[PDB]
RNA sequence: CCGGGCACUCUAACGGGACUGCCCGCGAAAGCGGGAGGAAGGAGGGGACGACGUCUGGUCAGCAUGGCCCUUACGGCCUGGGCGACACACGUGCUACAAUGCCCACUACAAAGCGAUGCCACCCGGCAACGGGGAGCUAAUCGCAAAAAGGUGGGCCCAGUUCGGAUUGGGGUCUGCAACCCGACCCCAUGAAGCCGGAAUCGCUAGUAAUCGCGGAUCAGCCAUGCCGCGGUGAAUACG
């Protein structure tokens, strides 16, 4: 019954989890509210200049944010209109059983 | 001890030893010439003799430039002498009041 | 430093006597932030100073602190062409530190093998005016005394 | 040389990426590699148009490349013609569903990367660089900006001693995060070397 | 039946559960002293309750997660003082001046590029 | 020795060990991240441009 | 060193030249670029010319120099001391 | 002993295991 | 000359004492005292002339030792040096053997500093 | 562990909150000294951020690039070697010289990250490196995993040692087409210098210094004792 939400942008992650939470709750029935999973973090630490200068760096980060929702009382009025919901570009979705 | 770096140039042990000979002029003042460093290099307009030397009362840091390398080495030594002598006698300048 | 007077850190009283002073002294025993070991050694010492001389660790230690507090010390000040050693009173804050520092330091100069004993013994000796920590005190105080001549040169 | 890129500095505050799409580690590199190839041919052909951004989106083997420009025409072609001629050259590299759109720039004289290229061109055409700069600033201010600043660096006028020239009007607070500051770079080839033009436009604080 | 404080210090967190009893105390599924054995820092964890003569009026069940033994000790100290304030809000005076109510923000300061630790700069010889 | 090298890196090798990463952008052999196909320099340039999805300047 | 489970390593292309010499009745100087090859019990008595990067160095092989590599007996570095 | 491989203390530092530090 | 050729320190625990024989470390020491069944805790000064002869008898026969060990190590280097292999050469100059750097350091092989 | 529940811890998005706002005093004022409230008080601690400019600073070897130069070669491929040399000198560090210590055993408390020819539980062989089995996990589930200093117990007894772990001999394991030059690891043996360091000199003002371990980038392996991070324990002192 699960929809799993992952993206590089967090403000778009609650966009997609705002609507998807609403979609199942409308077309019946129970939704396990959008759960904020812990973020997996990838740091990039790099010497600023092109040549030597080791003691000056610039810090770069990549947040793969994490969300999970459960559609509890499933009820196939839901399972259709989901295959027609508007995904913002920067997120991927996982649905399994 | 005695350290010479010849930057983007080839120099002989002869020349090296000559630098040691000139720098010796500093031994006059009878204070510890600790880990002196002579650097020789060739700008477009002439050579450069840089040097950084630590003594018990401070550091000698100076630079000579001239069409002639040997002359640049000497002009360096002058500046080194002058500074060394300022170190050694500046303390005396205020015994009254 | 340059702007205003810095401020003395209030220490948290020690759980076996609630004494701001034991804490300080503990810390000065502490190498490497191994404060547990620090307290141990100290407490072990007290155990001993009870064992060997049947009276209050706390009362004893506080004396050895009182007997190692240097009252006058020398502070150097070049005037003209000589660096004169000037006599100065030591502010209680510093009296403390020096007392604790020296106490430890003499203690760690002793031949007894284990740290816990040495602290005990030095504390014992200094309550009686014996020991290195008291020697350091007097060396300092004789020094100030000789240089009584240069007292007016003070800041 | 000291100053940070006023773009990367405001990401997620005043400015938003030219590439928004998730991916996993197996793929990220490979997608992006295409995007370098992508912007290469696109910034190549569309320079003529007045190229200001190459916005790029992704879902799965299908991508929305939103080009911005203030001469929408040269991208169109003959009545819908060229736009397609690219989608063929394009999706030959992409190998995939390349939705290639064209967005109008409402004023190239308020879009840094544009203003830059202009001056770079003026100086490639042997114009008085000191003049060009004061002018480009003058225009941007007339086009309603809350502040402007341009920079040209290198063998200006053909000097042997390189030199740095710049001018600015109004405000350009590079330290302020809420300041909206479009930054554009243009690289001017000449017979005697390369100059680097930098453009600064202060649109406004949020 | 039960009193609660949230206790935090460094990376340590302490869920504290006060109950009346003879005065006996537990930490993470074992008796207090069995968990904090030989660590003289302990008895100040129980220190806020001594400040108000509430030593034996209470038992205590506590779980403690994160940090190390002493930070965890500090955590407890906060929470048990915390819980006392809902047990008795007239307990501020004679816990506030004693600084027990407050949480010290002193966290391990970040390691910075170019240094060896947060602040320890690398050694360098001018000449 | 450059283009012949930015080339010899693209091609499949006579042994698996000789596999080495180059920057997909500038060709640089040293300090090349597996994750981007980029060297430390290029990584910085695009990131400053915003041409790196999700990738932003970290401050903690 | 090389794992006992895996082989005793020789470049195959030298072993052949070695084997070919046994049968026909040995022996001539054998140039090689295989400093990595083990000397192998069938190599004894040959004199193999080992490349060091500049020269192919003649090495007569003996029964006491058996498990060693080829390059161990063709020095790569010229050193006569300092000053 | 952090440089004596032949002890526990040694192997924690070298990042390895063995007779003198098992897993 | 107790065991074997060397007089292992009395006053000390027999496990430590046995280490004072060339060719016997912590390990071989642990092993002799099991195989001859004696307490490693006992001081050498406390050994049954029986326990001793056992210790002596086992160790002298189990492992190559004192002079006879050193001879093999010498013989080992002797040959390495004479077949003229690289590890041999490094010995032939008194230099380091195990692929260490020699631009700095390398003092234990070299001897303390030799001024120019 | 299951039923059950989100209270709590947390996870992670959105807010609140501190403003010298109020009190007294000194002040023309800005402010400063001080009290209460409050988690926090006068910038809360830390970060990101670097003016016109300077050093004709650094980089044509990341890249771009004017110009100059090469064209069976100053281009290109490959095998081997070299970048790892060693009378010497300097800079950075690691590990120590020990009892506030070292070894053995049993027993605790982190955080940030990483992981599909990837991390590998658990079982088996082997002193061990590792080998064979083989379960789980696109990973707040499963794994790397043990945190170490610490705590309890036991040995060492001031000795160049049960300090120290360099050097060398021998025996193995793994990666890799390949470990002679020139990898790391394991085990037997070896068991150096070193007894706290001249002239000189570095860091650090608080969760800092000191000490302790864990991760990551790169990466087949690795010369990492380097770098970027993360927590644990946790001081001294500031007259001026
Ligand atoms: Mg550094
Ligand atoms: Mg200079
Ligand atoms: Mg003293
Ligand atoms: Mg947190
Ligand atoms: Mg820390
Ligand atoms: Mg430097
Ligand atoms: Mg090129
Ligand atoms: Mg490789
Ligand atoms: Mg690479
Ligand atoms: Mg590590
Ligand atoms: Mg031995
Ligand atoms: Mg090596
Ligand atoms: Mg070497
Ligand atoms: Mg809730
Ligand atoms: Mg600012
Ligand atoms: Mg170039
Ligand atoms: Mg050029
Ligand atoms: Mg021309
Ligand atoms: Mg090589
Ligand atoms: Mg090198
Ligand atoms: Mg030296
Ligand atoms: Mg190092
Ligand atoms: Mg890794
Ligand atoms: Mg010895
Ligand atoms: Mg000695
Ligand atoms: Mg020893
Ligand atoms: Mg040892
Ligand atoms: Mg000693
Ligand atoms: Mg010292
Ligand atoms: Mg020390
Ligand atoms: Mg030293
Ligand atoms: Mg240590
Ligand atoms: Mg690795
Ligand atoms: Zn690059």
């Amino acid at each position: 019954i699960r929809i799993k939400l992952r993206g590089f942008d967090h403000k778009t992650l609650d966009a997609s989890a705002q609507k998807i939470v609403e979609a199942a709750r409308r077309s019946g029935a129970q939704v396990s509210g959008p759960i904020p999973l812990p973020t997996r973090v990838r740091r990039f630490t790099v010497i600023r200049g092109p040549f030597k200068h080791k003691d000056s760096r610039e810090h770069f980060e990549l947040r793969t944010h994490n969300r999970l929702v459960d559609i509890i009382n499933p009820n196939r009025k839901t399972i259709e209109q989901l295959m027609t919901l508007d995904l913002p570009t920067g997120v991927e979705i996982e649905i399994k059983t | 001890t005695m350290n010479i770096t010849s930057k983007q140039m080839e120099i002989t042990p002869a020349i090296r030893q000559h630098v040691a000979d000139r720098l010796a002029k500093l031994e006059k003042w009878q204070t510890h010439l600790i880990n002196p460093h002579i650097i020789l290099s060739k700008e477009p307009q002439g050579f450069v003799a840089d040097a950084t030397i630590n003594t018990p009362n401070g550091v000698l840091v100076a630079s000579g430039k001239h069409e002639d390398m040997y002359t640049a080495i000497n002009e360096l030594i002058n500046k080194l002498e002058r500074q060394l002598n300022k170190l050694q006698h500046k303390g005396e300048a205020r015994r009254a009041a | 430093a340059r702007r205003r007077r810095a401020e003395v850190r209030q220490l948290q009283p020690d759980l076996v006597y609630g004494d701001v002073l034991v804490t300080a002294f503990i810390n000065k025993i502490m190498r490497d932030g191994k404060k547990n070991l620090a307290a141990r050694i100290f407490y072990d010492a007290c155990k001993i100073i009870q064992e060997k001389t049947g009276q209050e660790p706390l009362k004893v230690f506080k004396q050895a602190v009182e007997n190692v507090k240097p009252r006058m010390e020398v502070r150097s000040r070049r005037v003209g062409g000589a660096n004169y050693q000037v006599p100065m009173e030591v502010s209680p804050r510093r009296q403390q530190s020096l007392a604790l520092r020296w106490l430890v330091q003499a203690a760690n100069q002793r031949p007894e093998r284990r740290a816990a004993v040495r602290i005990a013994h030095e504390l014992m000796d200094a309550a009686e005016g014996k020991g290195g920590a008291v020697k350091k005190k007097e060396d300092v105080e004789r020094m100030a005394e000789a240089n009584r001549a240069y007292a007016h040169y003070r800041w | 040389g000291n100053k940070i890129h006023p773009i990367g500095f405001r990401l997620g505050i005043t400015r938003d990426w030219e590439s928004r799409w998730y991916a996993g580690k197996k793929q990220y590199r490979h997608l992006l590699l295409e995007d370098q190839r992508i912007r290469g041919l696109l910034e190549k052909e569309l320079y003529s148009a007045g190229l200001a951004r190459v916005d790029i989106e992704r879902a799965a083997d299908n991508v929305a490349v939103t080009v911005h420009v203030a001469k929408p025409g040269v991208v169109i072609g003959r009545g819908g013609e060229r736009i397609r001629v690219l989608r063929e050259e394009l999706a030959k590299l992409t190998g995939k569903n390349v939705a290639l759109n064209v967005q109008e720039v409402q004023n190239p004289n308020l879009s840094a990367p544009l203003v830059a290229q202009r001056v770079a061109e003026q100086i490639e055409r042997r114009f008085a660089v000191r003049r060009a700069i004061k002018q480009a600033v003058q225009r941007v201010m007339e086009s309603g900006a809350k502040g402007a600043k341009v920079i040209v660096s290198g063998r200006i006028g053909g000097a042997e001693q390189a030199r740095t020239e710049w001018a600015a009007q109004g405000r350009v607070p590079l330290h302020t995060l809420r300041a909206n500051i479009d930054y554009g770079f243009a690289l001017a080839r000449t017979t005697y070397g390369v100059l680097g033009v930098k453009a600064y436009i202060f649109l406004g604080e949020v | 039946e039960q009193y609660y404080g949230t206790g935090r210090r460094k990376e340590a967190v302490a869920r504290v559960f006060l109950r009346p009893g003879n005065g006996k105390v537990t930490v993470n599924g074992q008796d207090f002293n069995e968990y904090f054995q030989g660590l003289v820092r302990a008895v100040a964890a129980l220190e806020p309750l001594r400040a108000v003569d509430a030593l034996g009026h209470f038992d205590a069940y506590i779980t403690v997660r994160g940090g190390g033994k002493s930070g965890q000790i500090d955590a407890i100290k906060l929470g048990i003082a915390r819980a006392l304030v809902q047990y008795n809000p007239d307990y501020r005076a004679k816990l506030k001046p004693l600084g027990f109510l407050t949480r010290d923000a002193r966290v391990v300061e970040r390691k910075k590029y170019g240094k060896h630790k947060a602040r320890r700069a690398p050694q360098y010889s001018k000449r | 020795a450059r283009k012949a090298l930015i080339e010899k890196a693209k091609r499949t090798p006579k042994f698996k060990v000789r596999a080495y990463t180059r920057c997909v952008r500038c060709g640089r052999a040293r300090s090349v991240y597996r994750f981007f196909g980029l060297c430390r320099i290029c990584l910085r340039e695009l990131a400053h441009k915003g041409q790196l999805p999700g990738v932003r300047k970290a401050s903690w | 060193p090389r794992s006992l489970k895996k082989g005793v390593f020789v470049d195959d292309h030298l072993l052949e030249k070695v084997l070919e010499l046994n049968a026909k009745g040995e022996k001539r100087l054998i140039k090689t670029w295989s400093r990595r090859s083990t000397i192998v019990p069938e190599m004894v008595g040959h004199t193999i010319a080992v490349y060091n990067g500049k020269q192919h160095v003649p090495v007569y092989i003996t029964e006491n120099m058996v498990g060693h590599k080829l390059g161990e007996f063709a020095p790569t570095r010229t050193y006569r001391g300092h000053g | 002993g952090k440089g004596d491989r032949r002890t526990r203390r040694g192997k924690i530092w070298r990042g390895t295991y063995g007779k003198y530090r098992p897993r | 000359a107790r065991i074997a050729g060397v007089e292992i320190p009395r006053n000390k625990r027999v496990d430590v004492a046995l280490t004072y024989i060339y060719g016997i470390g912590k390990a071989r020491a642990k092993e002799a005292l099991e195989k001859t069944g004696i307490n490693p805790a006992t001081r050498v000064k406390d050994l049954t002339e029986a326990e001793v002869v056992r210790l002596r008898e086992y160790v002298e026969n189990t492992w190559k030792l004192e002079g006879e060990l050193r001879a093999e190590v010498a013989a080992n280097i002797k040959r390495l040096m004479d077949i003229g292999c690289y590890r041999g050469l490094r010995h032939r100059r008194g230099l380091p053997v195990r692929g260490q750097r020699t631009r700095t350091n390398a003092r234990t092989r070299k001897g303390p500093r030799k001024t120019v």
